């Protein structure tokens, strides 16, 4: 499974550029597809396209000015950007998401392309000191309770190691993504959530982002760095 | 036919228990688990997932 | 020698028969009339449904049909999680793994095909195709994610190691096609019903027929274990359902009425075991007070015969499927 | 009241429903047939033009209509359990060897078994009597007698050698008698005579299928 | 005739036999039950009062009368045209029938029924003398009657003549002969119960003789709405049992 993003480089303000991500090794038609990171700041969600292109959402900032499209036979997803502004400078990530009972959205993220030109999620700690082999707890809070009448609580934890794309750790506050060790665990009440890392090791160290998928737009907290 | 008698010999000797005891055991299970059963006694609408 | 030991077995079971189950159960309050309504009807199968199985999570079920597709439904939201194309349109069985990772399908092609539901690349693909049965597969059931039992029309049942793809054990006692199979709750032993009008108890590890039960005039279409695991109920084209006790080795009870001429397509037990639910070729399912053999209710919402019947693991709901191509959930 | 994820699940289910409907639309185009012959029938070679242990399948087209023919190979004498599957087929193709008289009574019994099955009540049978050349040479030789195996042929009125016509019409008449004894008219038998090599058997299958479809349509429209 | 119409159609509506072709007969039985409760019983009051109309509902009553009468006639034309294709080439008719034609057919026979009778209240409700009373609430538009009764009866009649001639030609084995007798009765009754009114309607444009002729022939046309439930359904063994129960 691979997503490779192409396009980028300098655009003078007011210009237009197209970014494309190419999908290999997965049924691209089935997956709903999406996220950017400012040069040193947190993640923000740009757009979403459903399977079959039926449903499209954009964030308020980009809407009317960005357009997302998918070419299912060619296995490519495009973002058409016009009238680019200094805010738009970021690293744009192409993310895959599949929605059914028990699915894990946001599981795979592309490497991303540099561009140079509402539930409120808060992560209290900017940084935390850690000792190897020492348990660490990271906390997040929402403005509105993420518990829904179906019973799922839509909280997702992501890990961005240094120089790497984000990786899903936990989906829906308790379930653990495939390929993630058992050390990570997610405990949370509505409006108050935490991720517990026990027996911390090298390569567990990075910025942790908490995301809500209860309703659009999708919001990430600023997140907590971990430092050796 | 030689194979049949060997199986019939194995089935011939088995520990067997009185039908009254076996029926009493079945009744014990059914009365013990009667409250747990939703279909026997209709579950209230809030508890009902459907 | 064959006749002498057979008569000895008849004497042994007859010696135990001090009382009927009807005598012991006689002074018990009846369950009363039980009323269940089709809370949900699941539609999207364009041909006759043959088999269904509940998931252990109690929200997910799989169904098999003649249109050649296996569809997995989210019962609560009536949503199709997956729809799986099948190489052979002819399928008579389906199963759902206890871990929910896999489902199995069997049919007239004589092959048990196992599908990996949870995969990277986000599609349902064939984990294994299990060959070695010279007849059609009537029933398949999962021990673990590695081990699956099958029953076939070649008059033999087998245990398979899915990773190896070979039969670890073969069970060979029946003189006719084996229609149905039921794993025990403890899983260490299982029973099969067959067209020779006998039901055999099979110890899964040794591979031997521990006990054989004969009370049916005709073929036994359906078999189910009592929830305790010390008894089972068989369904037949005799139009009778009979409850058999493993330890006593004999039939405790028979469930029949003069109005009912039709054969029992499926059987299942409620969670307590007080209720025996059976599906018939009369397009309706009758609910029997299993302790007393009194009909407690009827479930009638199907245009054609009910092919399959299943009761949820938590016990909340009953799902029935029929040849009218609509399978309904009753609570 | 429905989360975003549940909404996406609903969209997925609707797309699945769409694809299942398209597949069913494909399925309706095909007409499905079941082939049954005990042995010595030459049933495999009935349809010359166009030719998996559990089931053997062939596809043939005449006049831009696609036909599927099913033979279930491995099974024993009692077919009652697998025959339940084939109750939606357009027609059953039953092949008999008219040449062999020892086989003929067993073939008549098997035809009765096919005819009187509960699930196959509404399904018409296209009956091919086979190896008519073998039968013709045998009757012309005269070494064997149908009169010996069947008493009725010894005194029978003929309705090509005349003895050959008499024998073939008697052989047909027994099968059509078993078919006619029901008399309901929901299902009827189309009897045909087939050489070992005949260019047109798909044409005959197609025209009896058209007759079957015509009759179901007349019943459906309440015309007759 | 009113009681017969209502009682005949409300016995066909319950009996629905859920075939794609049988549902179309419910749309025909709904165009006649409405004809038998809205339009027909009003005319009974007119008969009682001797052509005097008890005032702005006269144009509305004619609108319903033309709407349900044209909806009925083209229901039978669609049945006849569908019945021919199902008899000429039954193989190619079964392939192209996915229960969407029947819903596409109900659309067609109700778009033309409502499109032909749309001139009545849109141009004729403002004018109280064009489609309106001569003292008796008649249809006095002399140019709409000629062309509005031409595409409503005579085009469905020349379509039925060719369809009936072609169907009998292609049906020529008792079941085929039993069907040929059902088509003859159905075709003969439609002609003998609707054609008499439409030749008198158009030949007119002694007044007393023609005024009496058009009075009786109107009720012969209405009486065909009581028979349509029976001749199109009761030939089926299932419907006969359903009516008894
Ligand atoms: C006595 C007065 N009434 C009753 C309202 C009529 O003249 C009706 C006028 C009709 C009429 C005119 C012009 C075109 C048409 N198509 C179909 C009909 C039609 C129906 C036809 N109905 C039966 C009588």
């Amino acid at each position: 499974v691979q997503l490779v993003e192409s396009g980028g480089g300098l655009v003078q303000p007011g210009g237009s550029r197209k970014l494309s991500c190419s999908a290999s090794g997965f049924a691209f038609s089935s997956f709903g597809m999406h996220v950017r990171q400012a040069p040193e700041k947190g993640l923000e969600w740009v757009a979403y396209i459903s399977s079959g292109s039926g449903t499209i959402y954009y964030a308020d900032t980009v809407k009317g000015r960005f357009t997302i499209s998918r070419d299912d036979p060619k296995n490519t997803l495009f973002l058409q950007m016009t009238s680019l502004r200094s805010e738009d400078t970021a690293m744009y990530y192409c993310v895959r998401s599949i929605y059914y009972y028990g699915s894990s959205p946001f599981d795979f993220w592309g490497q991303g392309t540099t561009l140079t030109v509402d539930i409120v999620m808060t992560q209290a700690t900017s940084s935390v000191p850690v000792t190897p082999g020492e348990s660490v707890s990271i906390s997040c809070r929402s403005s509105k309770s993420l518990l829904h009448s179906n019973g799922n609580t839509y909280l997702y934890w992501f890990l961005q190691r240094p120089g790497q794309s984000p990786q899903l750790l936990i989906y829906r506050m308790s379930n653990l993504a495939s390929g993630v060790p058992d050390r990570f665990s997610g405990s949370g009440s509505g409006t108050a959530f935490t991720l517990t890392i026990s027996r911390l090791e090298a390569e567990d160290v990075g910025v942790y982002y908490c995301m809500q998928h209860l309703e659009y737009p999708l919001t990430f907290g600023a997140g907590t760095k971990l430092e050796l | 036919a030689r194979k049949l008698v060997e199986q019939l010999k194995m089935e011939a000797n088995i520990d067997r228990i009185k039908v009254s005891k076996a029926a009493a055991d079945l009744m014990a299970y059914c009365e013990a688990h009667a409250k747990e059963d939703p279909l026997l006694t209709p579950v209230p609408a809030s508890e009902n997932p459907f | 020698e064959a006749e002498q030991l057979k008569n000895q077995i008849r004497d042994a079971r007859k010696a135990c028969a001090d009382a009927t189950l009807s005598q012991i159960t006689n002074n018990i309050d009846p369950v009363g009339r039980i009323q269940m309504r089709t809370r949900r009807t699941l539609r999207g199968h364009l041909a006759k449904i043959y088999a269904m199985h509940w998931g252990t999570d109690s929200r997910l079920l799989v169904s098999a049909s003649q249109d050649g597709k296996l569809i997995i439904w989210d019962s609560y939201t009536t949503n199709k999680v997956h729809a799986i194309p099948l190489r052979s349109s002819w399928v008579m069985t389906c199963a759902y793994a206890p871990s929910g990772n896999y489902v199995a399908c069997g049919g007239l092609d004589n092959i048990c095909s196992i599908y990996n539901l949870k995969t990277r690349e986000g599609n349902v693909r064939v984990s294994r195709e299990l060959a070695g049965h010279t007849g059609y597969l009537s029933c398949c059931r999962f021990l673990d994610d590695n081990q699956i039992v099958t029953s076939s029309g070649d008059t033999t049942c087998a245990l398979w190691d899915i990773e190896t793809g070979q039969q670890t054990t073969t069970f060979t006692g029946h003189t006719g096609d084996v229609m149905s199979l039921s794993l025990a709750p403890d899983t260490r032993l299982f029973v099969s019903g067959a067209c020779d009008a006998s039901a055999k108890l099979w110890d899964v590890r040794e591979g031997m027929c521990r006990q054989t039960f004969t009370g049916h005039e005709s073929d036994i279409n359906a078999i189910c274990f009592f929830p305790n695991g010390n008894a089972f109920a068989t369904g037949s084209d005799d139009a009778t359902c009979r409850l058999f006790d493993l330890r006593a080795d004999q039939e405790l009870m028979t469930y029949s009425h003069d109005n009912i001429i039709c054969g029992i397509t499926s059987v299942s037990f409620s969670k307590s075991g007080r209720l025996l639910l059976a599906g018939y070729d009369d397009f309706n399912c009758n609910v029997w007070d299993a302790l007393k053999a009194d009909r407690a209710g009827v479930l009638a919402g199907h245009d054609n015969r009910v092919s399959c019947l299943g009761v949820t693991d938590d016990g909340m709901a009953v799902a029935t499927g029929s040849w009218d191509s609509f399978l309904k959930i009753w609570n | 009241t429905v989360s975003a994820e549940d909404k996406a699940a609903a969209e997925r289910s609707k797309m699945i429903d769409k694809n299942l409907r398209e597949d069913g639309e494909k399925a309706r185009r095909t007409l499905r047939l079941l082939l049954l012959g005990a042995d010595n029938s030459g049933k495999s070679t009935i349809v010359k033009q166009m030719r998996t242990s559990g089931i053997f399948e062939t596809k043939f087209q005449v006049d831009k209509v696609n036909f599927h023919m099913f033979d279930v190979g491995g099974q024993r004498d009692e077919r009652r359990k697998w025959i339940q599957c084939f109750n939606d087929v357009t027609a059953i193709i039953f092949v008999v060897d008219s040449s062999d008289y020892n086989r003929l009574q067993e073939a008549l019994n098997d035809f009765k078994s096919i005819w009187n099955n509960r699930w196959l009540r509404t399904i018409s049978v296209i009956l091919f009597l086979n190896k008519q050349d073998l039968l013709a040479e045998k009757v012309l030789a005269g070494k064997s007698k149908i009169e010996d195996y069947f008493p009725e042929f010894a005194r029978y009125t003929t309705p090509e050698d005349p003895r050959v016509t008499r024998a073939k019409y008697f052989i047909r008449k027994e099968f059509v008698d078993i078919s006619t004894a029901s008399g309901d008219g929901r299902h009827i038998c189309y009897p045909h005579f087939t050489c070992a090599v005949d260019t047109e058997n798909a044409r005959r299958i197609f025209n009896d299928c058209k007759d079957i479809i015509l009759q179901m349509n007349l019943r459906e429209y309440n015309l007759v | 005739v009113i009681i017969l119409t209502i009682a005949g159609n409300i016995l066909v509506i319950m009996a629905v036999l859920q075939n794609a072709t049988n549902y179309f007969l419910m749309s025909l039985a709904i165009a006649d039950m409405l004809l038998g409760f809205l339009v027909m019983p009003v005319s009974m009051l007119t008969i009682l009062y001797g052509y005097r109309w008890p005032s702005k509902l006269c144009a509305v009553w004619i609108y319903l009368d033309v709407l349900f009468s044209t909806a009925s006639i083209m229901h039978l034309c669609a049945i006849s045209l569908d019945r021919y294709v199902a008899i000429q080439n039954p193989i190619h008719h079964s392939r192209f029938n996915s229960r969407t034609k029947a819903f596409l057919k109900i659309i067609a026979v109700w778009t033309i029924s409502v499109g032909i009778s749309m001139p009545i209240p849109v141009f004729g409700l403002q004018d109280d003398s064009k489609v309106f009373k001569e003292g008796s609430c008649l249809l006095a538009d002399d140019n709409f009657v000629l062309i509005g009764s031409f595409v409503s009866f005579f085009i469905p009649l020349t379509i039925m003549v060719i369809t009936y001639f072609l169907t009998i030609k292609s049906l020529q084995i008792s079941n085929e002969q039993k069907a040929c007798k059902v088509l003859g009765i159905v075709f003969f009754l439609f002609v003998v119960m609707w054609c008499p009114f439409f030749i008198t309607n158009i030949m007119a444009v002694n007044e007393d003789v023609i005024g009496a002729l058009l009075n009786v022939f109107v009720w012969i046309g209405y009486l065909s709405s009581a028979v349509n439930p029976l001749v199109y359904t009761l030939f089926n063994k299932t419907y006969r049992s359903a009516f008894s129960r």
